[PDB]
RNA sequence: GCGGUCCGGCCGGGAACUCAAAGGAGACUGCCAGUGAUAAACUGGAGGAAGGUGGGGAUGACGUCAAGUCAUCAUGGCCCUUACGACCAGGGCUACACACGUGCUACAAUGGCGCAUACAAAGAGAAGCGACCUCGCGAGAGCAAGCGGACCUCAUAAAGUGCGUCGUAGUCCGGAUUGGAGUCUGCAACUCGACUCCAUGAAGUCGGAAUCGCUAGUAAUCGUGGAUCAGAAUGCCACGGU
């Protein structure tokens, strides 16, 4: 992507609840494109989270989510020879965007004995937020900021 | 009178007859969920339906083959969109706004002779 | 395990393992054919095979009923 | 639940554990519970020892155990005294069944070290 | 009750000769049943195009079969008569067989 | 490409057919689930080269036991060699 | 070394086939090498006679063969005295009955394997190649045509170095599937080594 | 939509639908708007099955590297010539203290293994594919119908979906290896094949420096056929699921 600035392929929202950001994240946990067996551990994964937080169901989800959600971050330049790194806001769309890649991410290390549970307990972890992703919004608010002196 | 439309997709062709009765259907001589009517294609083939009234107001038998399960329930979706102009062709401009209509162009991609794979490019040494 | 269903041997070489029971057993024998097996019926008979070289003197002992006539005269050689 | 040789294999179902003796496997782990009217998912957290003294009885058949610790160790000495090739490669710490090796050959050689 | 598989290469030709044998059959007999199409081979091979290593280069080739079907249902005397001899046309095949 | 090795295949072509298979057939019903007599796997001491594996195949213009096919039977460079000169029917470059 | 073949290209339009037939793999190849088997012998006979195209085409368990050529005259003897004894041989190689076409040539000018073949004569008989190809080029502009062009490579006039020269006119569309091109090799053998000479001849549209 | 069913499109029957293959039509920034000279063009919208070279091939300019190929082959010169030629048998190339490269398989629960059962496209075939029944646990062997083939066989596709075992533990993972016991083609398989079957189970619990591929039905994951071929593919070529 040079000269060409494109745009986004927005997907099909959801096939039971209909949404969205609710869909964009049932892929960011597929792998090998197994999306059934996917989305199979998501709603499974969701029941136990319309039960345990109580909070309606539909915002189960986003409500905690809140808590994963940065507004400034950083990148790599190279200026002269060394790295001038400036922060930057991470856009509208790239922020929440990014709030589910970590998540999950709590979710790819966080080793129970079930995914589905690997997964609401740190949803849930949200809620009070002090999971490995709440607090993943943290390398970056304290890595950046710091170096806000150029921005 | 019977009422029908094609619609396929990806190696999956259907084709889709309406006849107004119930919402119950009939998809190759199998009930919905008796075939695959559950699984990520679940309420996909009822989608067509959203923007309409249905339920218990037009009955159909469905008949596919060839290709494989999200892509067969595609063609469905397509042939019953593709079909439920007969009532008008109004309802197909605030059905095409849900792009039922459309036909998926994608397709697998010939493997050209160099790659493992279409796209995949065998890793080379360093340098 | 191999052969489907019985053994095999050469014909220009049973003519001296029949021909080493009557005549009493002599010096080795040389011919070619190490995929032939060993048959009860050579038992103690002074074998050799010609593998790139000269030919590898053994001792069709005992239990050896079942096994070729080739695997005692290793071709390559090193170190 | 000792059972033939001394080793003592348990807290694990019956087609599960019984693999745990040297010569008892997949396949024969169920040409045996068919054979003394034993079921399958069973946890021997219920297993009189009598169910057990007729299952025991039944190893005594094919070589296991020690008795087969030297049952191939037999045809081991064997193929290597005869002085073929076969038995070259056990004598030496190479493959034996025709493998390549002008790499990979580890699994019968040992970590490289040089 | 008479099959006629007629196959060749060249789509162009190979409908150029049943336009033929139809135009005879559909005249010293009849009956017939009008072309039909029926799937076409395509056979691939892929080479090597240096003359030494250089896998990656490659000239890939094809054939293709074209069938006819044509299938008389009532046929003649003097249809399965004059079907024989006459043919012409260089490069076709023709197959009526059981 | 080096006569020699080409009479090779012409002698185990000649030799395949003039005797085995016409008396190789005695390894069928002869050799097989028939009951053991000796008659059997014995007089099995025929040619050596006269056999349906012992051969390669070569091209008919030069030789080249590589590349060899046989819907076509030449080698791939001179396979090519025609195709492009019609040379070979209904051949022409494939794609899709 | 990176140009594909004009002619084999094209075979999916404005150029034909040359070997028109059909059979099985069962026995396409002692077909195919029963083919280009005619061809081998059939030109050596008739070198000096100006050939430049054998068609053949096998018409179920029999056989055809179109000798083209702008030179026929003295390719049949007197009325039929040279034909015969090559339809003869023909037929003995596949096994099947024979009989074979005659095939003119007007103006030999802008026919491809002619002007390729017009030259490795040329070379052989010590001739200044240089003026071998710019004679084609002319005279072959001459006589309408739309794009011409020849390329000789090798030992040149006399050398160590392996060089290759070329000659245009008109205009040539190599890349345009469409456009009628006849191109056609021609080796010739010398006192030092062999010399390739690849001709491309241009002449119409659709 | 029609009638008869031993409910198998099985048999009348029907050309509609799927598909089959020939010839058409269509998309050109053509329309609207914006930005940009009122230009070209890019952005957005409409209609449209498809937009903005719709996706994918094929196609690779004058030329660069005296690149590679004189073992595809042809070829100037050179050399051998009762010979580095040539006939035969056996043996190496499948050897191996090793480093490197491209790979297949893993290191597991978004996964092993057991039962049940739902969906491919593409391709090949007669000195071939070889049902069905039948013998073995199985690889196979017997009898042999059909098919030079949208008619028959090769394939009952795999992931997948519904329960079931398991519990994150080198373990029910992973499969090297060694022995024993068996299958297939062949003159002949020990050095060297391919496959099944019974026991055995390392290393690896995901990887430093560094680095490779991929911007779409693509990466990844999942099976399928094919060329050569007597027989031996994790290789190559081609196909198609999610």
């Amino acid at each position: 992507p040079r000269r060409r600035v494109i745009g986004q392929r927005k997907i099909l929202p959801d096939p039971k609840f209909g949404s969205e950001l609710l869909a964009k994240f049932v892929n960011i946990l597929m792998v090998d494109g197994k999306k059934s067996t996917a989305e199979s551990i998501v709603y499974s994964a969701l029941e136990t989270l319309a039960q345990r937080s109580g909070k309606s169901e539909l915002e189960a989800f986003e409500v905690a989510l809140e808590n994963v959600r940065p507004t400034v971050e950083v990148k790599s330049r190279r200026v002269g020879g060394s790295t001038y790194q400036v922060p930057v806001e991470v856009r509208p769309v790239r922020r929440n965007a990014l709030a589910m890649r970590w998540i999950v991410e709590a979710a790819r290390k966080r080793g129970d004995k079930s995914m589905a549970l690997r997964l609401a307990n740190e949803l849930s972890d949200a809620a009070e937020n002090k999971g490995t992703a709440v607090k993943k919004r943290e390398d970056v608010h304290r890595m950046a900021e710091a170096n806000k002196a150029f921005a | 009178n019977q009422y029908y439309g094609t619609g396929r997709r990806k190696s999956s062709a259907a084709r889709v007859f309406i006849k107004p009765g119930n919402g119950k259907i009939v998809i190759n001589q199998r009930s919905l969920e008796q075939y695959f009517g559950r699984e990520t294609a679940r309420m996909v083939v009822r989608q067509p339906l959203e923007l309409v009234d249905m339920v218990e107001k037009l009955d159909l038998y469905i008949t596919v083959k060839g290709g494989g399960i999200s892509g067969q329930a595609g063609a469905i979706r397509h042939g019953i969109t593709r079909a439920l102009m007969e009532y008008d062709e109004s309802l197909r401009s605030e059905l095409r706004k849900a792009g039922f209509v459309t036909r998926d162009a994608r397709q697998v991609e010939r493997k050209k002779v160099g790659l493992r794979k279409a796209r995949r490019r065998p890793q080379f040494s360093k340098r | 395990r191999s052969l489907k269903k019985g053994p095999f041997i050469d014909l220009h070489l049973l003519k001296k393992v029949e021909k080493a029971v009557e005549s009493g057993d002599k010096k080795p024998l040389r011919t070619w054919s190490r995929r032939s097996t060993i048959f009860p019926n050579m038992i103690g008979l002074t074998i050799a095979v010609h593998n790139g070289r000269q030919h590898v003197p053994v001792f069709v002992t005992d239990e050896m009923v079942g096994h070729k006539l080739g695997e005692f005269a290793p071709t390559r050689t090193y170190r | 639940a000792r059972i033939a040789g001394i080793n003592i294999p348990d807290h694990k179902h019956a087609v599960i554990a019984l693999t745990s003796i040297y010569g008892v496997g997949k396949t024969r782990s169920k040409a045996i519970l068919a054979a003394a009217g034993i079921a399958e998912d069973v946890k021997i957290s219920e297993l009189s020892e009598g169910q057990i003294d007729t299952l025991r009885d039944e190893v005594a058949k094919f070589v296991v155990e020690g008795d087969l610790r030297r049952e191939i160790s037999m045809s081991i000495k064997r193929l290597m005294d005869l002085g073929c090739y076969r038995g070259l490669r056990h004598r030496r710490g190479l493959p034996v069944r025709g493998q390549r090796t002008k790499t990979n050959a580890r699994t019968r050689k040992g970590p490289r070290k040089p | 009750r008479i099959r006629i598989r007629l196959k060749a290469f060249d789509h162009r030709l190979i409908d150029q000769a049943t336009a033929e044998i139809v135009e005879t059959a559909k005249r010293t007999g009849a009956q017939v049943r009008g072309p039909i199409p029926l799937p076409t081979r395509k056979e691939r091979f892929t080479v090597l195009i240096s003359p030494h290593v250089n896998k990656d280069a490659r000239d890939q080739y094809e054939i293709r079969t074209h069938l006819r079907l044509v299938d008389i249902v009532e046929p003649t005397e003097k249809t399965v008569d004059a079907l024989m001899r006459l043919d012409l046309a260089a490069g076709v095949d023709v197959q009526i067989s059981l | 490409a080096k006569q020699s090795m080409k009479a090779r295949e012409v002698k185990r072509v000649a030799l395949a057919d003039k005797y085995f298979a016409k008396r190789a057939e005695l390894k069928a019903i002869i050799s097989d689930v028939n009951a053991r007599w000796n008659a059997v796997l014995k007089l099995q001491t025929l040619p050596r080269d006269s056999s349906p594996s012992r051969q390669r195949n070569r091209c008919r213009q030069t030789g080249r036991p590589h590349g060899f096919l046989r819907k076509f039977g030449l080698s791939r460079i001179k396979v090519r060699e025609a195709a492009m000169r019609g040379e070979i029917p209904g051949l022409k470059k494939a794609s899709w | 070394g990176q140009k594909v073949h004009p002619n084999g290209i094209r075979l999916g339009i404005v150029k034909p086939w040359n070997s028109t037939w059909f059979a099985n793999t069962k026995e396409f190849a002692d077909n195919l090498d029963s083919d280009f088997k005619v061809r081998q012998y059939l030109t050596k006979e008739l070198a000096k006679a100006s050939v430049s195209r054998i068609v053949i085409e096998r018409p179920a368990k029999s056989i055809r063969v179109t000798i083209h050529t702008a030179r026929p005259g003295i390719v049949i003897g007197k009325k039929g005295e040279d034909v015969e004894k090559l339809r003869k041989v023909v037929a003995d190689i596949a096994g099947v009955p024979a009989q074979i076409n005659i095939a003119e040539v007007r103006k030999p000018e802008l026919d491809a394997k002619l002007v390729a073949d017009s030259i490795t004569s040329q070379l052989e008989r010590r001739v200044m190649f240089r003026r071998a190809m710019k004679r084609a080029v002319q005279n072959a502009m001459r006589l309408g045509a739309k794009g011409i062009k020849v390329e000789v490579s090798g030992r040149l006039g006399g050398a160590e170095i392996a060089r290759t020269e070329w000659y245009r006119e008109g205009r040539v569309p190599l890349h345009t599937l469409r456009a009628d091109i006849d191109y056609n090799t021609s080796e010739a053998h010398t006192t030092y080594g062999v010399i390739g000479v690849k001709v491309w001849i241009f002449k119409g549209e659709i």
